């Protein structure tokens, strides 16, 4: 395939229709959202469970 | 007792774990452990407070 032309999109397009999309397409379902709740809230635990920046 | 999974955090505990996670819970159970065995003199008993808060000074 052909070499892309130099990089041009634009610079600071409107966030709305962005979000138009991005909005719908994030769905998950519900045993995804379970899996990733349990994960996550495991993975905080153990953060909340040494030292660094932010506590000084 | 045997604990089953997946159990609805409830009660002060259940509650304090939901918010903080149960390992900070540990640490915060632990670090009350210092602060009541250092600084309270305590048994079933007057007798036994007594004894435990001794000193032949």
């Amino acid at each position: 395939p052909n070499i892309p032309p130099p990089f041009t999109a634009p610079y600071a397009p409107d966030d709305a229709e962005i979000a138009a999309r991005l909005l719908p397409a994030s769905h998950l379902s519900p045993p995804q959202e379970a899996r990733i709740h349990r994960t996550a809230t495991r993975l905080i635990e153990a953060i909340r469970k040494l030292g660094g920046v932010e506590d000084m | 007792r045997v604990i089953q999974p997946g159990e609805t955090p409830d009660g002060t505990i259940g509650r304090l774990v939901k918010r903080l996670g149960a390992p900070a819970v540990r640490t915060a159970t632990r670090q009350a452990m210092r602060l009541m065995g250092n600084h309270f003199v305590l048994g079933e008993t007057i007798e036994q407070a007594l004894e435990r808060g001794k000193p032949g000074q």
